[PDB]
C-alpha cells in the first residue's frame, strides 16, 4: 500500500488511506483497510513493504490493548506515538527492519484535543497539522498549505479531503482505488462509508 | 540456575508443598462466583483489619484479563500478580495469532497450566493461589464460570466459593441454588452473591464487593451504596 | 553434593506461610519507624533514624528517605543496604518508562514494579528475600496524591496514612484516631511527628534523629515539589509544632 | 572458503591381477615455482593401504596426522589390531570421505583429491576416488588432476573393463603407470622427473619405492625442429 | 500456474491448472496444485512446488491439533493467519508461495489469500500464477453471488481454460473442486485438450483457432 | 535432604514408588480389550454437587484411532496428552499414516523418567491407553510414571483398581462383543464406586476401526445403565 | 570462489507397472569432458522392497540414499519391525530434502515399488522436496529426451485409431514388464546416441511381489 | 547408611551403595540366559506378565543386523542403553563403513556406566545386560552390570534364581562350545540351561522368549508358536 493521509482540525482527526493492494501486475484487492484501532480513541494508519505493515500494526495494537487492561486506562495518543517511534528507532538497526510509515490520529480526552503524529519507518516523529507518506504530500501539500485553518469543522476538512483526492486521482499515474476515510473525535473512531 | 526439586513425593503419595499451597489459599480472604441464567456475578471479601486504607488506588481483587473475562482469586496477593500478568499477555497473543479473543475455558486451561508448570519444575515453589475465572465466550449468551488451585485442575461450576470460611459459604449455596432454575435476573443473582458473603463477612459495609459481568463484554463493579442497598434488604426479610 | 547446605528460601510452611518471608518482616519490625500520611494538598514522610552518635555526620547522611524521581519518594525500613539494590531498579524502572512514552511514571506501576521483584524472590532462584519494607509517596495526573507500601512478599496497598518498622500496631492506632480525611499538609506533618513522639523508644525525639519530607503542590502554580529538610529545618518544625 | 598455495599435481592408479599400484611425483608447486622437489605423496597406512593425495599440501599434512592417528586410536583397546580388527582400506575411505564432504558441507573444503588403494581381507582389491566436494567413484584406473586426461586413456588400454582385471600382471600395470609417469612429465607444466611408487598384493604385500625418476626419454628429434613455419636455418 | 477460487451463494468453487515447469521444460503433466487439509479446507499452490507443499502440509498438522486441543474445526480465518505467520519466521530467506485457503466454516464460507511476503487477504475472488490476469478477465465478466452450482464450476473451469491456453507456463489439466457446509466435493480432472476443443464447440469462442 | 533420582536398599526408585501412591488415591478408570473394539470408562467423582459433572474430562481423544483415561494426579497429564496428540500427529506429518498404539505408549512412557535435578519429579498420574491399527489390531495399555508400559486385555487403575482387577479376572474371554464389554465396565465400575452409579458421574467411550475414538453421550450411557440394571434383575 | 556443487551427470528412468515396477539408470559418471567412471552403481536396493536413485551431483545423492537408507533401519526399530509402505517412504524423503531447502541436495531422486494394495508404484521429487505418485518418468541430463517418448509410446499421447480420424483415442492398454525393459532400453539406446553424458552401460532394478532383481547391459562407450 | 544417599559418596569400607541398589535391581528381575558356541551366540529370556489379563514384557531388544541384547532390572533404562548401542553401531556402519566389534561395544557401555556413577545429581543404570553378537572374530557373548564392569564369557545368566542356570552352563562348557553350525541344538542347550532356574512356573508358548546370531544368521527374535517348537 503506497497512499495515506492525515488531517487535524478543531474537534477531530481524519484519516484517509488508499484501498489498493497490488501483486506483481494484477490489483489484487480494492478494499483493503489500511488502519488499526489501537484505542477507542486512537487510530493508526499504516504504508510501506508488503506483509511488514500488517505484522508491525497488529503488533502495536497487541501491546496498547494489553496496557490499557494492566491499567484500566487508555493511553494518551502522545504516549502512543512515542512507543510507536520507540519501536521502529529499534527496528531501524536490526537485521532486518520493518519497513513501515505510520500515521497515528488520536483524540486526548485529558486536553480535549485532537492529535495527528506522523512518523516514518526510520522512527522520525513529527506533530502536524496535517501529514502524509511517500509521494502524497507531494500533489497535497500545496493544497493543505494554502486551504487549512485550525478551527475547521469536521465537514470542512472532508471537503478539504476531497480536494486533495482529486488532485491525487489527476496527477498520480497509480491508481490507488479511492480512499477509506475516518474520524477520530471525542465519541471515538467512525469511518465515512460514502466517499 | 537454581535446580532444586522443592515440590515432591512423600511416602504416602502426597506433595506436601502442593498442598501447603493450598492452605495458604484457605487463609486468603473469601472469593464468591454465581452464574445467573444471563450473568455471573464475582463476589469478594475485604478484610477490615486495615482501615485508613485509601479504596481508589489498592489493588481490586477482581481482575479484567481481557474485555469479556475477568479473574478473581483467593491466596497469596503478589503470586495471584504473576498470574494474571502471563494471562494477560496470553489473552493478547491469543487475539493476535488466531484472530479471535480466547474462551473462557481456554483461558481457565491456560492459567491451570501454568499453575502445574510449577508443581513439577526445579528450583520453583507452587502458586498460593486459587481463582474464579468467569465471563462470556465471544458470540455467546451462556455464562461461564470456572475454577483452578495449586495443582493446576480445573473444573467449572454453577456456583462456587474459596477462600478462609469458604466451607460455610459453599454450604449456603448449594442449599440455596437451583440448577433447574438459576437466577433469572441480575438483581436475584447479586441478592444470591451478597446473601452468600453475609454468612462469613461480619459487616456488609466496605467489606463486600461485587462485580457482574454480562454478555458482550459488559462488565461493571457496584459501589459501596448499590451493595448497601442489598445488605439492607436482606437483612429487613431476615427480621421475620 | 550441594543440596546437604541447601537452606530452601522459597518454601511453604505446613500453615502455608514462606518461612523467610514472615522472618523478614521480623528483621523489619526491629527497624526505625517510618511514617506516611497523605492530605488534600500533599503528602508528608517522616521517619526515625536509629540510635544515632553525636559523631555521626548528619547533614550529608541519608538512611531512611530516598528519591526515586521528582515526583516520587520512599521511606526505608530495614536493610539499607538492600533498600539501595532496589531503589536504583526503581530509578532506572522510572527512567525506562519516561524514556519509552515521554510522560512520567504513574505511581502505582512503579510500586507494581518493585513489589513484582520482592515476590520473584519469593518463588524462585532459591536466595533470601530483601528485608525491606517501602512507603511510597507519589504524584501523577490519574490518581493525584498517592500512599502505598510494599513487603519482602511483594505484596502492596495503598493507604490515606500508615506506618512501617518498630511499634506500627502503636502507631496505626494512633493515625486511625486523630486522622480525617478534609486534613491538610501542616496538620498532616504534626499528626507525623506527635505520633512518632509517642511511639519512640528513645527518651525523646530530636532534629538529630529524624528524618522528613513532604511532597506539596505548594510549588509555583499547577505542579509539584519535593521537599527533603535540612538538620536545621527539622529543628525548626519541631519547634513550631511544640514538641522540644 | 580458501585458494591452494602449496599443490601437489597428478595422482595415478590401477588394479591388477592380484592387487593394485598407486604413484605420485615428489614436487610442491608453488603457482609456476616448483619450490620444494622432496614432498612424498604417498602415505602408507598399515601394511595394506596407501593414501596418494593432490591437491594443497598444507590440507594433506592435515590429513596425514589424521591418518596417523586413526591408526593409534584403532590399537586403543584392540587385541587383533594386527589381525581381524586392523584398519582396512574401505574403513580409510569412507573416514576421509565423511570428513570431505562434512567440511565442503561447512564451506570450508579441504582442497585435495585423494585415491584410497588398497588390499581388503578378503583379498579383494580396492581403489576409490574422494575430493573436495565429498564426490566418490571408482574405477578399475583412476587418476587425479592432469592424470585424468593423459594416464587413464593409456591405463584404460591395459584394463578396459572389470574382466580386463585378472589378465594383467604386475609386470604390465607398472611399465603401463611408469610410462604415464614419463607422459606426464612431457606435458603437465607442474610434474617433476622424480617420483614414488607403490605396490599393494595379496601375496607379496606392500612395496614402497623412493627415488625413481622417468627415464628412456625422446628429445633427440628436437634438433631437425627449426622456427614456427617458414624459417630454414 | 493459474489458480482461482471464488465466494458464491452455494458456497466456494476452486479450479487449478496441473502444469509444472522447469525452465522452458514441461517437467509434469500433471500436478496436484491443491491440498487437503481436513474436509471443510483446501489450499491452493503457486510458486515453488516444495514450499507450496511443505508448508501447507505442515499447516494441516497444526490445524489438526487445534482440533484435538478445542474439540472444534478451526475457522479459514485462523488457519490464513497460522500460514502468514509462518511465511514471517522465513522473511526474506527466498521462499516462494502463493496460495488460498479456501473452506467453510460458522461464518458461511471463507477464502483467504496467502504469499510469501505475509500478506493476508480476505476476499469474494483471487487468482494466482503466471495466468491469473487471464483467468480474471473471464471471471470478473461472468461472476455474480447468485451463481448456480453448476454454472459456478463452469466458470472457474472456464476461467483456467482461458489461462491454459494463452500462458504457456500454464496448461495440463482442470482440477475442480466444490467447498459446502457438508465438506469439499471434487469434481474431477479435465484434460485441458479435449476440453478446449469441447468448449470451441459448445460455446462458440475461441473463433480465432482453427479446429 | 536426599536425592530426587535415589535407590532405596530393594532397587526401586524412591519417587517412582511414591507417585504410585497417588494413583492409587485416584478415580477409578477401566479399560477392556475385544475384537470388536476397546471399551475406556472412569468414575468423574465431584466434589460437590454444584461442580458441573460434564466439565470433567478424564477420557481423552489423542488421535482419530487412540484414545486415553486417567487416573491420579489428571492435572499432570494434560502435558501427556499434548505430547501424545504431538506425536501422533508429528508422524502423520513424518509418514503420511496413523501411528501405531505401541509406538504412540512408548513416546509418552520416554518422558516418565526424564526427572532429576527436564522435570523436578515424576508424574504421579496414570494412563489406560486403548487404540487400534492394521498391524496388531485392537489393543489396550497401561502407562506408568516408571516408564513401564504392559499391554492388557483388560485392565482397572484407580482406587478400586485390584477389587476391579479381580473382577475383569473372572469375567473376560477373547470372544467378548463390544455390548457385552460396555456393561461389563458399567457394572465394575457401580461395584467399586463410592456414590451411585449414573450417567452424570460416570462416563464411557470406546474405539471402533470403523467409526474410531467417541466418548458416549449422557442420553447413551442412560441407557446401558437402565439395560445393566435389568439383566441383573433378570437373574 | 569455492563453488560447493558439481554435476555428475546420469540419466534415471521409473517406470510403473500394473503390478511390477522398474527404476533404471546408466552407469556412467563424469565431470566435464571427462569419464570418472564407466561402471558407478547409481540405482540401489534400499530394503522394504524400495529402490532409488538420487541424479544429479553424486556427492549429495550418495548422502540422500544413505539418509534414507538409515531412514528405513529406524523405522524399523522405532515401529516394531513394520514395513516402510512406498508412501511413506516417499513423505519421509520430502522431509529430508526440505532439511536443507537454504542448501539444498542438488539431485533429482526417483523411488519405485508396489503400494499397499500391490500396484505398481514410482514417486518423483524436485531438489527442494517436492514429490508426486507418476506412472512414467525420466530425471536427469537426458530427461527432455526420454519423456517426449514415454508419453507417446506408454500412455498413448497424440495417437488416435485408424479410420476415425482423431474422434477415438487409443485406448490404454496395460504394458508388461518385458514390455516395459523395451522401452526402457531404447530410450537409453537413443539418449546414449544425443547426449555426450549419457553412455557406457544400463543398470535396471526390477521390483515385484517377489522381490528386487536386477539387469544389466552395455551402451556405447564413445 | 550413612553413605547411601547419593552416587557421588564413598563409604568407609570404599564401597559405592547406590551402584550396588541398583545392582539389586537386577536380581529382582525376570531370569535371563546367555551362551554361545564357535558360529552361533544364543540369547534366552524369561519373560514376565504384571498377570493374566496383561502382556509378557518383552526382554531382548536389537541393536543391529549383527548384535543385540537381553536385559534384566529397569526397562526403560535398557532402553536408553540399548539406543545408544543402536546409535554407535550405526555411528561404525555411516563413517567407516565398519560393523561394530561386540569388545568394543562393551567398552562403550562401561564408559557410559561409569560417567553416572562419579557424578552428583544423577544415578546409576538399574538394569544387567547379556550383549551377543557376530563379527569379524566370531561369536562373542557379553554381561553388563550398571557399576560400569563389561564382562565376555562363552555363557552366563542374570536376573532371579539365575545361579541354576550359571552353574549348568559351567558344567555344560565343553559341551556346547563344540555346537558348531547347529543353530537348533545351541538353543535346546539355553533352553535346557534357563530351566534350571524356573520354580513353580514351567516354559510356555508366550513366556519363552529366544534369539539367535552367527555366521549366516542376522540377528532375530523368536517369539509366540516360533518358540513352541523348543517347548
Ligand atoms: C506455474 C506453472 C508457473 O508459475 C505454477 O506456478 C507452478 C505451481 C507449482 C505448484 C507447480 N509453479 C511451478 O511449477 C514452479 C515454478 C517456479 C519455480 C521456482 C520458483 C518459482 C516458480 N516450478 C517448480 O517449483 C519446479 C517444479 C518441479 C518441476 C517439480 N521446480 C523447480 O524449478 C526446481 C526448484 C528450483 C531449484 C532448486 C534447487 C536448485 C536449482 C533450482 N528446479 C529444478 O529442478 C531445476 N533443475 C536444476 C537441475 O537441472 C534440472 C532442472
Ligand atoms: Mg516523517
Amino acid at each position: 500500500m503506497d497512499i495515506i493521509l492525515g488531517i487535524r482540525v478543531q474537534d477531530s482527526v481524519i484519516l484517509a488511506s488508499s484501498k489498493a493492494v497490488t501483486r506483481g501486475i494484477s490489483v489484487l484487492k480494492d478494499s483493503d483497510d489500511k488502519t488499526r484501532q489501537l484505542s477507542p480513541h486512537t487510530l493508526m494508519s499504516f504504508a510501506g513493504e508488503a506483509g511488514d505493515t500488517v505484522q508491525f500494526a497488529e503488533y502495536i495494537q497487541a501491546n496498547i490493548q494489553l496496557y490499557s487492561i494492566r491499567e484500566d486506562y487508555e493511553l494518551s495518543p502522545q504516549a502512543v506515538s512515542s512507543f510507536v517511534r520507540q519501536e521502529l528507532a529499534k527496528s531501524i538497526r536490526s537485521r532486518r527492519p520493518y519497513q513501515v510509515n505510520v500515521l497515528i490520529g488520536g483524540y486526548d480526552k485529558k486536553k480535549n484535543k485532537p492529535e495527528l503524529y506522523q512518523i516514518d519507518y526510520l522512527g522520525t516523529k513529527v506533530e502536524l497539522p496535517y501529514g502524509a507518506h511517500g509521494y502524497s504530500g507531494f500533489y497535497t501539500f500545496s493544497l493543505l498549505d494554502h486551504h487549512y485553518r485550525p478551527d475547521m469543522t469536521t465537514e470542512e476538512g472532508l471537503d478539504l479531503l476531497k480536494l486533495c483526492v482529486q488532485e491525487l486521482e489527476k496527477r498520480m499515474p497509480m491508481d490507488f482505488k479511492g480512499v477509506i476515510v475516518k474520524i477520530v473525535d471525542k465519541d471515538g473512531i467512525r469511518q465515512v462509508d460514502d466517499f | 540456575g537454581y535446580d532444586r526439586a522443592l515440590s515432591i513425593f512423600s511416602p504416602d503419595g502426597h506433595i506436601f508443598q502442593v498442598e501447603y499451597a493450598l492452605e495458604a489459599v484457605k487463609r486468603g480472604t473469601c472469593a464468591v462466583g454465581v452464574k445467573g441464567k444471563n450473568c455471573v456475578v464475582l463476589g469478594c471479601e475485604r478484610r477490615s483489619t486495615l482501615k485508613l486504607q485509601d479504596t481508589r488506588i489498592t489493588p481490586s481483587k477482581v481482575s479484567k484479563i481481557d474485555s469479556h473475562v475477568v479473574l478473581s482469586f483467593s491466596g497469596l496477593n503478589a503470586d495471584s500478580r504473576i498470574l494474571i500478568e502471563k494471562a494477560r499477555v496470553e489473552a493478547q497473543s491469543h487475539r493476535l495469532t488466531l484472530e479471535d479473543p480466547v474462551t473462557v475455558e481456554y483461558l481457565t486451561r491456560y492459567v491451570a497450566g501454568v499453575q502445574q508448570r510449577y508443581t513439577q519444575s526445579g528450583g520453583v515453589r507452587p502458586f498460593g493461589v486459587s481463582t474464579l475465572i468467569a465471563g462470556f465466550d465471544p458470540r455467546d449468551d451462556e455464562p461461564k464460570l470456572y475454577q483452578t488451585e495449586p495443582s493446576g485442575i480445573y473444573s467449572s461450576w454453577s456456583a462456587q466459593t474459596i477462600g478462609r470460611n469458604s466451607k460455610t459459604v459453599r454450604e449456603f449455596l448449594e442449599k440455596n441454588y437451583d440448577r433447574k432454575e438459576p437466577p433469572a435476573t441480575v438483581e436475584e443473582c447479586v441478592k444470591l452473591t451478597v446473601r452468600s458473603l453475609l454468612e462469613v463477612v461480619q459487616t456488609g459495609a466496605k467489606n463486600i464487593e461485587i462485580t457482574v459481568v454480562k454478555p458482550d463484554s459488559d462488565i461493571v463493579a457496584l459501589s459501596s451504596e448499590e451493595i448497601n442497598q442489598y445488605v439492607t434488604q436482606i437483612e429487613q426479610e431476615k427480621q421475620e | 553434593g550441594s543440596r546437604r547446605y541447601d537452606s530452601r528460601t522459597t518454601i511453604f510452611s505446613p500453615e502455608g506461610r514462606l518461612y523467610q518471608v514472615e522472618y523478614a518482616l521480623e528483621s523489619i519490625s526491629h527497624a526505625g519507624t517510618a511514617i506516611g500520611i497523605m492530605a488534600s494538598d500533599g503528602i508528608v514522610l517522616a521517619a526515625e533514624r536509629k540510635v544515632t552518635s553525636t559523631l555521626l555526620e548528619q547533614d550529608t547522611s541519608t538512611e531512611k528517605l530516598y528519591k526515586l524521581n521528582d515526583k516520587i519518594a520512599v521511606a526505608v525500613a530495614g536493610l539499607t543496604a538492600d533498600a539501595e539494590i532496589l531503589i536504583n531498579t526503581a530509578r532506572i524502572h522510572a527512567q525506562n518508562y519516561l524514556k519509552t512514552y515521554n510522560e512520567d511514571i504513574p505511581v502505582e506501576i512503579l510500586v507494581r514494579r518493585l513489589s513484582d521483584i520482592k515476590q520473584g524472590y519469593t518463588q524462585h532462584g532459591g536466595l533470601r528475600p530483601f528485608g525491606v519494607s517501602f512507603i511510597y509517596a507519589g504524584y501523577d495526573d490519574r490518581y493525584g496524591y498517592q500512599l502505598y507500601t510494599s513487603n519482602p512478599s511483594g505484596n502492596y496497598t495503598g493507604w490515606k496514612a500508615i506506618s512501617v518498622g518498630a511499634n506500627t500496631s502503636a502507631a496505626q492506632t494512633l493515625l486511625q484516631m486523630d486522622y480525617k480525611d478534609d486534613m491538610k499538609v501542616d496538620d498532616a506533618i504534626e499528626l507525623a511527628l506527635k505520633t512518632l513522639s509517642k511511639t519512640t523508644d528513645s527518651s525523646a525525639l530530636t532534629y538529630d534523629r529524624l528524618e522528613f519530607a513532604t511532597i506539596r503542590k505548594g510549588a509555583n502554580d499547577g505542579e509539584v515539589y519535593q521537599k527533603i529538610f535540612k538538620p536545621q529545618e527539622i529543628k525548626d518544625i519541631l519547634v513550631k509544632t511544640g514538641i522540644t | 572458503t580458501q585458494q591452494p598455495i602449496v599443490t601437489g599435481t597428478s595422482v595415478i592408479s590401477m588394479k591388477y591381477d592380484n592387487g593394485v599400484i598407486i604413484a605420485a611425483d615428489n614436487l610442491g608447486s608453488y603457482g609456476s615455482l616448483l619450490r620444494f622437489n622432496g614432498v612424498e605423496r604417498l602415505i602408507p597406512v598399515g601394511d595394506n593401504t596407501v593414501v596418494g593425495i593432490s591437491g594443497d599440501i598444507s590440507d594433506m599434512q592435515h590429513i596425514e596426522r589424521l591418518l596417523k592417528d586413526l591408526v593409534t586410536e584403532n590399537a586403543y583397546d584392540n587385541p587383533l589390531a594386527d589381525a581381524e580388527e586392523a584398519l582396512e582400506p574401505s574403513y580409510i575411505f569412507e573416514y576421509l570421505a565423511t570428513v570431505m564432504y562434512q567440511r565442503r558441507s561447512k564451506m570450508n573444503p579441504l582442497w585435495n583429491a585423494i585415491i584410497v588403494a588398497g588390499v581388503q581381507s578378503n583379498g579383494d582389491q580396492f581403489l576409490r576416488y574422494v575430493n573436495l566436494l565429498g564426490v566418490t567413484y571408482s574405477s578399475p584406473t583412476l587418476a587425479t588432476g592432469f592424470g585424468a586426461h593423459m594416464a587413464n586413456p593409456l591405463l584404460r588400454k591395459v584394463v578396459d573393463r572389470e574382466s580386463d582385471i585378472p589378465k594383467t600382471t604386475v609386470q604390465v600395470a607398472e611399465e603401463a603407470i611408469v610410462n604415464a609417469m614419463r607422459v606426464l612429465y612431457y606435458r603437465d607444466a607442474r610434474s617433476s622427473r622424480n617420483f614414488s611408487l607403490a605396490i599393494i598384493d595379496k601375496n607379496t604385500g606392500l612395496t614402497f619405492k623412493k627415488n625413481l625418476q622417468v627415464e628412456n626419454m625422446k628429445w633427440d628429434f628436437a634438433k631437425d625442429i627449426k622456427g614456427y613455419g617458414t624459417q630454414k636455418i | 500456474t493459474t489458480t482461482l477460487a471464488f465466494k458464491f451463494q452455494h458456497g466456494v468453487i476452486v479450479a487449478v491448472d496441473s502444469r509444472a515447469t522447469a525452465g522452458s521444460y514441461i517437467s509434469s503433466l500433471r500436478m496436484n496444485k491443491v491440498i487437503e487439509i481436513n474436509p471443510y479446507l483446501l489450499g491452493t499452490m503457486s510458486g515453488c512446488a516444495a514450499d507450496c507443499q511443505y508448508w501447507e502440509r505442515l499447516l494441516a498438522k497444526e490445524c489438526r491439533l487445534y482440533y484435538l486441543r478445542n474439540g472444534e474445526r478451526i475457522s479459514v480465518s485462523a488457519a490464513s493467519k497460522l500460514l502468514s505467520n509462518m511465511m514471517l519466521q522465513y522473511r526474506g530467506m527466498g521462499l516462494s508461495m502463493g496460495s488460498m485457503i479456501c473452506g467453510w466454516d460458522k461464518k458461511g464460507p471463507g477464502l483467504y489469500y496467502v504469499d510469501d511476503n505475509g500478506t493476508r487477504l480476505s476476499g469474494q475472488m483471487f487468482s494466482t500464477g503466471s495466468g491469473n490476469t487471464y483467468a480474471y478477465g473471464v471471471l470478473d465478466s461472468n461472476y455474480k453471488w447468485d451463481l448456480s452450482v453448476e454454472d459456478a464450476l463452469y466458470l472457474g473451469k472456464r476461467s483456467i481454460l482461458a489461462a491454459a491456453h494463452r500462458d504457456a507456463y500454464s496448461g495440463g489439466s482442470v482440477n475442480l473442486y466444490h467447498v459446502t457446509e457438508d465438506g469439499w466435493i471434487y469434481h474431477g480432472n479435465h484434460d485441458v485438450g479435449e476440453l478446449f476443443w469441447k468448449v470451441k464447440e459448445e460455446e462458440g469462442s475461441f473463433n480465432n483457432v482453427i479446429g | 535432604d536426599r536425592g530426587v533420582s535415589t535407590f532405596s536398599p530393594e532397587g526401586r526408585l524412591f519417587q517412582v514408588e511414591y507417585s504410585l501412591e497417588a494413583i492409587k488415591l485416584g478415580s477409578t478408570a477401566i479399560g477392556i480389550a475385544t475384537k470388536e473394539g476397546v471399551v475406556l470408562g472412569v468414575e468423574k467423582r465431584a466434589t460437590s454437587p454444584l461442580l458441573e459433572s460434564d466439565s470433567i474430562e478424564k477420557i481423552v481423544e489423542i488421535d482419530r484411532h487412540i484414545g486415553c483415561a486417567m487416573s491420579g494426579l489428571t492435572a499432570d497429564a494434560r502435558s501427556m496428552i499434548e505430547h501424545a496428540r504431538t506425536a501422533a500427529v508429528t508422524h502423520n506429518l513424518y509418514y503420511d499414516e496413523d501411528i501405531n498404539v505401541e509406538s504412540l505408549t512408548q513416546s509418552v512412557c520416554d518422558l516418565a523418567l526424564r526427572f532429576g535435578e527436564l522435570m523436578s519429579r515424576p508424574f504421579g498420574v496414570a494412563l489406560l491407553i486403548a487404540g487400534h491399527d492394521a498391524d496388531d489390531g485392537y489393543q489396550l495399555f497401561h502407562a506408568e510414571p516408571s516408564g513401564t508400559f504392559y499391554r492388557y486385555n483388560a485392565k482397572a487403575i484407580g482406587s478400586g483398581s485390584e477389587g476391579a482387577q479381580a473382577e475383569l479376572l473372572n469375567e473376560w474371554h477373547s470372544s467378548l462383543t463390544l455390548k457385552e464389554a460396555e456393561l461389563l465396565v458399567l457394572k465394575i465400575l457401580k461395584q467399586v464406586m463410592e456414590e451411585k452409579l449414573d450417567e452424570n458421574n460416570a462416563q464411557l467411550s470406546c474405539i471402533t476401526k470403523q467409526d474410531g475414538f467417541k466418548i458416549y453421550d449422557n442420553e447413551k450411557t442412560a441407557e446401558l445403565i437402565k439395560e445393566l440394571k435389568e439383566k441383573e434383575a433378570a437373574e | 570462489q569455492f563453488n560447493p556443487y558439481g554435476d555428475n551427470g546420469g540419466t534415471i528412468l521409473g517406470i510403473a507397472g500394473e503390478d511390477f515396477a522398474v527404476l533404471a539408470g546408466d552407469t556412467r559418471n563424469i565431470t566435464d569432458y571427462s569419464i570418472n567412471s564407466r561402471y558407478e552403481p547409481k540405482v540401489f536396493d534400499c530394503g522394504d522392497n524400495i529402490v532409488m536413485s538420487a541424479n544429479g551431483f553424486a556427492a549429495d545423492g550418495d548422502a540422500l540414499v544413505k539418509r534414507f537408507k538409515n531412514s528405513v533401519k529406524w523405522y524399523h526399530f522405532d515401529h516394531n519391525d513394520k514395513k516402510l509402505s512406498i508412501n511413506s517412504a516417499a513423505r519421509n524423503i520430502q522431509h529430508l530434502l526440505y532439511s536443507r531447502r537454504f542448501f539444498p541436495y542438488y539431485v533429482y531422486n526417483i523411488i519405485a515399488g508396489l503400494d499397499e494394495d500391490g500396484k505398481g508404484a514410482v514417486y518423483s521429487f524436485d531438489p527442494v522436496g517436492s514429490y508426486q505418485r507418476e506412472q512414467c518418468r525420466a530425471g536427469g541430463a537426458a530427461a527432455s529426451l526420454i519423456m517426449p517418448f514415454l508419453d507417446n509410446q506408454v500412455n498413448f499421447k497424440n495417437q488416435y485409431e485408424p479410420g476415425t480420424n482423431g474422434k477415438v483415442k487409443k485406448p490404454l492398454k496395460y504394458l508388461s514388464v518385458e514390455e516395459v525393459i523395451k522401452l526402457v532400453r531404447d530410450s537409453f539406446t537413443s539418449a546414449t546416441e544425443r547426449h555426450i553424458q549419457v553412455g557406457d552401460g544400463l543398470e535396471i532394478l526390477i521390483v515385484t511381489k517377489d522381490g528386487v532383481r536386477k539387469e544389466f547391459y552395455e551402451l556405447k562407450r564413445d | 547408611n550413612n553413605y547411601d544417599g547419593d552416587t557421588v559418596t564413598f563409604s568407609p569400607t570404599g564401597r559405592l551403595f547406590q551402584v550396588e541398589y541398583a545392582l539389586e535391581a537386577i536380581k529382582q528381575g525376570s531370569v535371563t540366559v546367555g551362551l554361545r558356541s564357535n558360529t552361533h551366540a544364543v540369547l534366552v529370556a524369561l519373560k514376565r506378565n504384571a498377570d493374566e489379563l496383561s502382556s509378557y514384557q518383552k526382554k531382548i531388544i536389537k541393536c543391529d543386523e549383527h548384535m543385540g541384547l537381553s536385559l534384566a532390572g529397569l526397562a526403560p533404562d535398557a532402553r536408553v542403553l540399548s539406543n545408544y548401542l543402536r546409535q554407535q553401531c550405526n555411528y561404525s556402519s555411516l563413517v567407516f563403513n565398519r560393523k561394530l566389534a561386540v569388545e568394543r561395544a562393551g567398552h562403550l557401555l562401561c564408559d557410559k556406566a561409569q560417567k553416572n556413577t562419579q557424578s552428583y545429581g544423577g544415578r546409576p543404570y538399574g538394569v544387567g545386560l547379556l550383549i551377543i553378537g557376530y563379527d569379524k572374530s566370531g561369536a562373542h557373548l557379553l554381561e553388563f552390570q550398571p557399576s560400569g564392569n563389561v564382562t565376555e564369557l562363552y555363557g552366563t545368566a542374570i536376573g532371579a534364581r539365575s545361579q541354576g542356570a550359571k552353574t549348568y552352563l559351567e558344567r555344560t562348557l565343553d559341551t556346547f562350545i563344540k555346537i558348531d553350525g547347529n543353530p537348533d541344538e545351541l538353543i535346546k542347550a539355553g533352553v535346557e540351561a534357563i530351566s534350571q532356574s524356573l520354580r513353580d512356573e514351567s516354559l510356555t508358548v508366550d513366556n519363552l522368549s529366544i534369539a539367535i546370531v552367527g555366521k549366516d544368521t542376522p540377528f532375530t527374535i523368536y517369539d509366540g508358536e516360533a518358540v513352541a517348537k523348543y517347548i
